[PDB]
C-alpha cells in the first residue's frame, strides 16, 4: 500500500524545461513542461504541493566551463526582465542564486503560491474560457552574471520534484492526444478508441 | 575543526533523492488548506471503483465508438463473448481505470471482481453461463465442459446483475467466457435484442509495485 | 440516495426543468450547475443580484418508461466539467435550464472516456430495475464562496449507455425529468 | 573521519538565505539599546492609522496641489464624489499610508474604515448620503437606488464626523459614492461653500502577504 | 555555520569501504523473504561436512577419472596408500569442499577428521594399519615403526568404517599412511579385490582468516 501513495506517485523529479543561452531567458514555471506528467496530474481536479527545482547547466557538448550564472525567481505578480540590464535583476524581492558551473547544481524550494487552497487544473468558467487565473507559480529567469557578453554557449536544464502532494476530486484520465497547453480540446475527426481492437 | 571526509558519491545529483532544500521565500506563509470534499490519499481507492470494461472492442468507426461499452445478447449453447483476466496487458481492460493505472506500474497482484448488468425489457427472461478458467486452461470446446469448471448460472428474469470474482491474478492469464445456457425468450411487443454491460473492478487486496511512466 | 464524496452539504424548494425526450438517436445531455438555476426562480433572483454564493444540491432524475422499453442511463456529476471543442460558444459553455446535446458522448466533449465516469458520484438508471436516481452533492470549490454567473461548480451528465429499444407501436420517446432542490445555500454581497 | 557527502545545492548563494555568518569583530560590544519612545514592531500598526484620502485628485497644478486633500460641498439629490475601495490600485488611495504600503506587497485582504469630517460653519446644516456598493455593482443611477443599498444618512448639523466601514476587500472592487440628500442650508453671514475631509484606515483584520519592491 | 575541515583521505574510493549509500528507489519495497529450508549463515558449516578425498589421484584419463574416488585393497606388511594432511596445498585435498574453500583464504588452523569406508564383500575379512605421523617426521620405513607412532588397527570384518582424527594443522605438514596389517582373506565365490573410500572433513574448531580470491 505504501507504494501507491500520492507522494510516491508524484515523486521522482522529472525534467521540466531546458534553457538555451547561445544573453538571458525567461521560463515561466509550468509543470506541464514534463511531457508525460500532464496526463498524470489531470487525474485529479485539485492539488496542493511544494516544488524543488534543480538547475544543471552546461555547454551544448556537456562540458563544464568556469562561468558565473544568476537564476532569479520572480514571484507571481512581479514584472519580468525585458533586457540584460533591466532594474528587475537587482530587485531584492526577486530571490536569486549565484552559482558557478563547477559547483553542484543549485537546488531551491518553492512553496504553495496560489492564493486559493489548491491548484485547480480545470476552470469551468471565465475570469478566455477555461483560463484558470490563480494557478501561476511564478517565473525563473536565467542570465550570466556580468556586463559583457559571455564567452561560452550554455544549456540549462531544470528538474522539478513535488513534495507533500495532496489531491482531491478524482476524474477520468485523458485518452485523446493533447493539442494545446491550456484548453483540453481534441481532434474530432481523428477520434480514436481507448485501446486496441480485435476481430471477434 | 570537526574532522570529516567526503565519502564517495558527493556532488552527485540523484533525481530520486528526497533531501530537504532551502526555501526560496522563508517568510512566506501559504494560504491555509480548507476541507475540500472527496480527498484521496491512496490510488488503491481509485482502483477499487467499478468501471466499464469494453468487452466488445470490435468496432473502431468514429460514429460508432459508443457501441463498445456493451455486447449484445439476442436470439442455445453458443458463445456470447470471451475476454482475458489481464488488467495490464492490451485489450478490453485498457478502458477501466484499474487497467489504465496498471500501465503506470510494473507489478500487480490480487483479486478482481467483474460484474455484469443486463439491460433488457422487464418481461424478458433467459439464462446465461459465465465461466472462468484458471491460468493455462484453454477455451472450452462447449458449454458441457464450460460448466464443469468454475461458473455461475445467470438468469436475468429474476436478477438483473451478477458478480463474478476472479480468484487471483499476477503480472499465462485466466479466461472469462459467457455462454447461452438457454435461448433468449421474449414476449410479443418487447424488443428482440438486448445488451449486457460489464463493470470491472479490483478487490481490497489488489496492490501495485515499481511505478513506471 | 448517493451522497457525493461521503459528505452531506453544510453551511430551498424543488425545481423541475424541461423534460428531455430520450430517443433512438439521442447521444446525451449535460447541465451546468448552478448556471441551470440562475435564469429561473427565486433562487436565481438571488444569484444575479449577489456577489458571492455557496450551496449544495439534491439532484433527482426520473424516467417514465413502461415494461416494454429497454435501456440504461448513467447519471453522474463531474466537478469542473470543462468542454473541449473539435473556444466553445456561450450557449454551449453555459446552457440554461435546457442543457445541451453531446456531439461526441464517447469523449464527453472533454477528451475523457465515458467508460471511466464511475469514479464520480453516480447512479445507474436501468429501465427494468429502477426509474429513479438521486445524488446529493456538497459544495466543491477551492474557495469557500464563488461567483454564480462566471463559474460552474459541476456538470450533470446523463448519457444513454445502451440505446433505447421498443417495438413499433410503443411510445418512441421516453421523457427524462430532473428535479433539483438547493440545500444549505448561502449568499453574500447584495449588488 | 565522520563521513558526509555534499548534497546538491552547495556552494550556491541564495540572497534570501538566513544562515548565520562569522562576526568581523568578535570582541566588540555594541552600545546597549535604550528605551526610545514609540517603538514599532509590526507594520500593521502603521496600517491601522487614519490618513487623508485625496478623493479630489482632479487638480495637478503646482500652486494648487493642496486643494486635493478635501472636496467641496456647497449650494438636491446630486452626486458629490465617487471613489473606489481599492487601497493598492492607482487612484485616491495612493495618498494614504495603507495605500502606499500596499505597493510593497502583492496580496492583501480585510476590512477598511473610511471616516469623513465636515469643515463648515457651526450654524451650517444639511444632510448627505454615503452609499457603498458591493463588488460588481455599477454606479447607482440616482439617490433612489443609492439609498436601497448599504448607506448612512449623514447630517452635519448635529454630528461633524461619520465613519463608513467597508465590509471586506481583497486583491472588481467596491464603490463609494456621496449624495446630496438635502440641499446646503446656511444662515446669513456664514460662508456659502464648505469642505469635507476623508480619512481612511484599515481595521484590525487587515493583513498583507508576498512582500515586493 | 558549523566549522569543519576535510581531513586527509577525502574524495578517495576505497573498494572495501562499507559506507551506506543513497537508495536508487526510495519508495520501493522488496518482496518479503520467505522461509526457504536449508539456510547457511557461516561457511564453517559447509566446511564441517564429510567429503570424498581422492587419495588415488594417479589416473588422469577421461574415461577413468571415476577411479580416483577410491583406492584398492587386495591380495602382508606392505604400504597401501599415503597422503599429506594438507587441506590447502595441491594434492588429494583439492577434491573436498574444505580443501576447495581453503583456496579462498590465506590462513587456517584446527583439527581434521578423516574417515575411511570399506566396500568389500560381507564375508571378506582382514586388518589394516592407519598411522599418522606428526609434522617433520618422515615416512616410516616399515609397519614396525609405523605402529609405534599414533595409529589405529582397522579390521573390516567387524567394523566397516573407521575415523582417524588429525590432531592439529596450520598453514612441514603431517603424513597419513595405510598399511596391510594382515593379508586380504576372502572366501570362495567372493571378489578378490576391494576398495576403500576416504571421507575427509573438519572438526568444530577449524577456522579461516584473510579471504583471498
Amino acid at each position: 500500500t505504501a507504494e501507491t501513495t500520492l507522494d510516491s506517485f508524484f515523486s521522482r523529479a522529472g525534467l521540466v524545461g531546458e534553457i538555451d543561452l547561445p544573453g538571458y531567458a525567461n521560463w515561466d514555471i509550468d509543470i506541464t513542461g514534463y511531457a508525460q506528467m500532464r496526463r498524470k496530474v489531470e487525474l485529479f481536479t485539485y492539488m496542493r504541493f511544494d516544488a524543488e527545482f534543480t538547475f544543471v547547466a552546461c555547454t551544448p557538448t556537456g562540458e563544464v566551463v568556469p562561468q558565473l550564472l544568476q537564476y532569479m525567481f520572480v514571484p507571481p505578480g512581479a514584472p519580468k526582465p525585458d533586457s540584460r540590464e533591466s532594474l528587475a535583476w537587482q530587485t531584492a524581492t526577486n530571490p536569486s542564486v549565484f552559482v558557478k558551473l563547477s559547483d553542484p547544481p543549485a537546488q531551491v524550494s518553492v512553496p504553495f503560491m496560489s492564493p486559493a487552497s489548491a491548484y485547480q487544473w480545470f476552470y469551468d468558467g471565465y475570469p478566455e474560457y477555461g483560463a484558470m487565473p490563480n494557478n501561476m507559480m511564478g517565473t525563473f529567469s536565467v542570465r550570466t552574471v556580468g556586463t559583457s557578453k559571455s564567452k561560452y554557449p550554455l544549456v540549462v536544464r531544470i528538474y522539478m520534484r513535488m513534495k507533500h502532494v495532496r489531491a482531491w476530486i478524482p476524474r477520468p484520465m485523458r485518452n485523446q492526444n493533447y493539442l494545446f497547453k491550456a484548453n483540453p480540446n481534441y481532434a474530432g475527426n481523428s477520434i480514436k478508441p481507448t485501446g486496441a481492437s480485435r476481430t471477434a | 575543526g570537526f574532522p570529516t571526509e567526503l565519502k564517495p558519491g558527493t556532488n552527485q545529483f540523484l533525481t530520486t533523492d528526497d533531501g530537504v532544500s532551502a526555501p526560496i521565500l522563508p517568510n512566506f506563509h501559504p494560504t491555509p488548506c480548507i476541507h475540500i470534499p472527496g480527498e484521496v490519499r491512496n490510488l488503491l481507492e481509485l482502483c477499487q471503483v467499478e468501471t466499464i470494461l469494453e468487452v466488445n472492442n470490435v468496432p473502431t468507426n468514429a460514429t460508432s465508438l459508443m457501441e463498445r461499452l456493451r455486447f449484445p445478447v439476442s436470439a442455445k449453447g453458443e458463445l456470447c463473448a470471451v475476454f482475458r483476466a489481464d488488467p495490464g496487458r492490451n485489450g478490453p481492460w485498457q478502458s477501466t481505470l484499474l487497467g489504465q493505472l496498471c500501465g503506470y506500474y510494473t507489478q500487480w497482484s490480487g483479486s478482481l471482481e467483474v460484474t455484469f448488468m443486463f439491460t433488457g425489457s422487464f418481461m424478458a427472461t433467459g439464462k446465461m453461463l459465465i465461466a472462468y478458467t484458471p491460468p493455462g486452461g484453454p477455451l472450452p470446446k462447449d458449454r458441457a465442459t464450460a460448466m464443469l469448471g468454475t461458473h455461475v448460472i445467470w438468469d436475468f428474469g429474476l436478477q438483473s446483475s451478477v458478480t463474478l470474482v476472479i480468484p487471483w491474478i499476477s503480472n499465462t492469464t485466466g479466461l472469462v467466457s459467457i455462454w447461452y445456457q438457454t435461448n433468449y425468450v421474449v414476449p410479443i411487443g418487447a424488443p428482440n435484442t438486448a445488451y449486457i454491460i460489464a463493470l470491472a473492478a479490483a478487490q481490497k487486496n489488489f496492490t501495485m509495485k515499481l511505478c513506471k511512466d | 440516495i448517493i451522497v457525493g464524496y461521503g459528505e452531506w452539504p453544510s453551511y430551498n424548494r424543488f425545481y423541475t426543468l424541461d423534460t428531455k425526450l430520450w430517443e433512438k438517436s439521442s447521444k446525451g445531455w449535460y447541465w451546468k450547475f448552478p448556471d441551470v438555476l440562475t435564469e429561473t426562480g427565486v433562487f436565481g433572483q438571488n444569484a444575479q443580484f449577489h456577489y458571492l454564493y455557496r450551496s449544495g444540491f439534491c439532484i433527482h432524475v426520473q424516467c417514465n418508461a413502461s415494461k416494454f422499453h429497454q435501456g440504461a442511463l448513467l447519471v453522474a456529476v463531474l466537478p469542473e466539467y470543462v468542454i473541449g471543442t473539435v473556444h466553445p460558444p456561450y450557449k454551449q459553455t453555459q446552457p440554461g435550464a435546457d442543457g445541451f446535446e453531446l456531439q461526441h458522448p464517447y469523449v464527453l466533449d472533454a477528451g475523457i472516456p465515458i467508460s471511466q465516469l464511475t469514479v464520480c458520484p453516480h447512479q445507474w438508471i436501468n429501465l427494468r430495475t429502477n426509474n429513479c436516481a438521486t445524488i446529493i452533492v456538497p459544495y466543491i470549490n477551492a474557495l469557500p464562496f464563488d461567483s454564480a454567473l462566471n463559474h460552474c461548480n459541476f456538470g450533470l451528465l446523463v448519457v444513454p449507455i445502451s440505446p433505447l429499444d421498443y417495438d413499433q407501436g410503443a411510445t418512441p420517446v421516453i421523457p427524462i425529468t430532473i428535479t433539483l432542490a438547493p440545500m444549505c445555500s448561502e449568499f453574500a454581497g447584495l449588488r
